[PDB]
RNA sequence: GGGCAGUUUGACUGGGGCGGUCGCCUCCUAAAAGGUAACGGAGGCGCCCAAAGGUCCCCUCAGGCGGGACGGAAAUCCGCCGGAGAGCGCAAGGGUAGAAGGGGGCCUGACUGCGAGGCCUGCAAGCCGAGCAGGGGCGAAAGCCGGGCCUAGUGAACCGGUGGU
RNA sequence: ACCGGAGCGCUGUCUCGGCGAGGGACCCGGUGAAAUUGAACUGGCCGUGAAGAUGCGGCCUACCCGUGGCAGGACGAAAAGA
RNA sequence: GUAAGAGGAGGUAUAGGGAGCGACGCUUGCCCGGUGCCGGAAGGUCAAGGGGAGGGGUGCAAGCCCCGAACCGAAGCCCCGG
RNA sequence: GGCGUGCCUAUUGAAGCAUGAGCCGGCGACUCACGGUCGUGGGCGAGCUUAAGCCGUUGAGGCGGAGGCGUAGGGAAACCGAG
RNA sequence: AGCCAUGGGGGAAUCUGGGCGGACCACCGCCUAAGGCUAAGUACUCCGGGUGACCGAUAGCGCACCAGUACCGUGAGGGAAA
RNA sequence: AACCUGGGGAACUGAAACAUCUCAGUACCCAGAGGAGAGGAAAGAGAAAUCGACUCCCUGAGUAGCGGCGAGCGAAAGGGGA
């Protein structure tokens, strides 16, 4: 029956609606102390692309 | 091996708790080149079994497209949409008086 | 390692911070060092837990 | 088959070559970010339109045509000159 | 609470047990970029500093001969010879005195919002960072400050904890 | 009806085996299996080959086919190696 | 056996269950440090429970609901000993 | 008389002294159900197409717009809006 | 962490009574509990007939002809051929 | 024989291990009920001063939720009809 979609990284990606999968940025929880202000405004966000054409179809049904 | 690049964070600020979601007034984003192509007048009835609309609650006129002495019938309008009034249009906010 | 612990140098203004590293093991005691919040300028920064 | 005692080893570790060298030559184009060298200490000295950060590696300024400088008596330097 | 029920019991390897090991950095093996395998070589690292950061003013080694109470192949000073073999936290490699070394005055840029563009590489991370806008230190000024001469001082994501919007 | 060691009488266990005996086999007569089975028109030396050949090669004895008998090879059958 | 009951046993500690060596004739040494077994009205921690100082939300208020201290608690392991 | 080391499988690699296989007749293995997704044949056009079902049928079709698709995305959100 | 259901223990009232609007208190709505009967459209194939871009004695149901007979094993049960 | 409501309730597997989970309250054991049953007239349903027993088909929608927030599991209102 209907492919269920996936409720993972439904739960937690992004892909601007025109096809090219963005995602968030990480190496970002327990750190911060003897890092610098340089690490925090760069992990703001992320991107990706090429192997989220696979994630791209695993969001699948509702697309999104 | 590794978690199917699952590195990624999750954020999703309200991924409903579990009584369900919130019942709240969605809307319906317009353009007024979608108002352009039609003269006279958009109420509900005429946008949603025609046009665009689909059941769906608010509208909100906006974007860009043309301006003609015509009525429309929403529930909220942009300040840009709400200029494309001034050149030529009607302003009808939340119907009920 | 400690004796020389971390800490999230708290502004006042009710918060914004920036983050160091104390010295017990240096007549070190509490620190307002002068630095720069994510909103304002050079103000103040003091010290708060680890 | 009777094998009479053996031993063991330390020497098994060995550090990651991460790459290194100068990455343009007396040519191209640098457009202000384009680095040029992944040096250690200072086999090449920078200059003119040319900085260096913090690894001892010359980059880019401007959007100049790359040179180098024989200076021997200070070294060997690498300078970049755009149009002008 | 082994009387019974249920699973776990890594990988390593000149056939297996044992030891040893899984990450990073140094340089050989690397055949003049890269780069590369071995129970092939020799090694170091899970820390550090409110000054060991910072701007400006200043001085410059090791050692070599001669000379000196105690010392005395080494204390230290002096005279001269000495262009980096001194020192540059801890491993080396490399670079360095036309400073990155050693002393001092005023501070405190181990800033906020970004981010041009490259190195690297499957990804994911790691990486150098013009220049811009706020504001601040130093220096008359030119100009410098988004940590320390550098190559290790690391841990994706959830699950939570505190302060806060 | 348990494992060593030694002496006595006795014996085909051995030296060294010979004869005979009935029954299998061998010839005729009635009937008639099996595992294995790619096909074979299937000999040997010296080398060849993923290491061990009738078959490749530089080369061997020998008309065609059979019967009794011995057991070396077909990496021999029993197994999808205890 | 979940039990009901059953066996044990219409037996009674010269009995019935377990372990250990396996005639009889001679014999049995060191240690409670561990562990188990034993024995213990001090002491420690500690489950639900009792409790209520403080405390919150809310309604004008009477109030309803929750957080919840001090102190009390055994079996157990530690503690004293055999 | 010149030339010639079976087949399949397996293998860095077979005449292999690795194996399957005596011979033959026949049976016997890459489909479909949902959805996605790229390319394709067409009706359509900022539009598309109905589902259960109902009407009819005796291999006879039409009707039924609930709904999915499409025009606005951007912030997780409130929401701002070709920003 | 709601509502339903309930095994123990504590144990109401009879319409400002009760339960719910997702912990809970305030405001507003919903509905009257702890006893009961109900056709219709649903679901299926021992079975009647009817049909098929279903098969033709290795196929088809296991069983086309006396198939749940032979025969396997005490047994549960296996399962032909033709 | 199937369909049916309750009374108990598996393991293999997936997660490339594996206990939470899943497989599924699914196979399977009991019992009973009948062409039907089961169910069933509102302490309902839920945001508007909305509808109004039950079972069925559809969309709602893999949506809303759920989880070593892994595998994966996964509904109700509304509306279109019986």
């Amino acid at each position: 029956p209907k492919m269920k979609t996936h409720k993972g990284a439904k739960k937690r990606v992004k892909i601007t609606a025109s096809g090219k999968v963005v995602a968030m940025k990480t190496g970002k929880r327990h750190l911060n102390w003897q890092k610098s202000g340089k690490e925090i405004r760069q992990k703001g966000r992320k991107f990706v692309l090429a192997k989220p054409e696979a994630e791209r179809i695993k969001l699948l049904l509702p697309y999104e | 091996g590794r978690s199917t690049t699952l590195m990624r964070l999750p954020k999703r600020g309200m991924q409903g708790q579990v009584p369900g979601e919130i019942k709240r007034p969605r809307y319906q984003g317009v353009n007024l080149k979608d108002l352009a192509r039609f003269e006279g007048e958009v109420t509900p009835e005429l946008l949603v079994r025609a046009g665009l609309l689909k059941k769906g609650y608010r509208l909100k006129i906006l974007g860009e497209g043309e301006a003609k002495p015509l009525k429309v019938v929403a529930h909220a309008f942009s300040k840009s949409a709400l200029e494309k009034l001034k050149a030529a249009g009607g302003e009808p906010v939340l119907l009920e008086a | 390692v400690r004796i020389k612990l971390l800490l999230e140098c708290t502004e006042c203004k009710r918060r914004n911070y920036a983050t160091e590293k104390n010295k017990r093991n240096t007549p070190n005691k509490l620190e307002l060092r002068k630095y720069c919040p994510w909103c304002r300028k050079h103000t103040v920064h003091r010290e708060v837990k680890i | 088959a009777h094998k009479k005692g053996l031993g063991s080893t330390r020497n098994g570790r060995d550090s990651q070559a991460k790459r290194l060298g100068v990455k343009r030559y007396e040519g191209q184009v640098v457009r202000a970010g384009n680095i040029l060298v992944r040096q250690r200490g200072t086999r090449f000295k920078p200059g003119k339109n040319v900085g260096m950060g913090r690894d001892f590696t010359l980059f880019a300024l401007v959007d100049g045509v790359v040179e180098f400088q024989d200076r021997g008596r200070l070294g060997r330097y690498v300078h970049v000159r755009p149009l002008a």
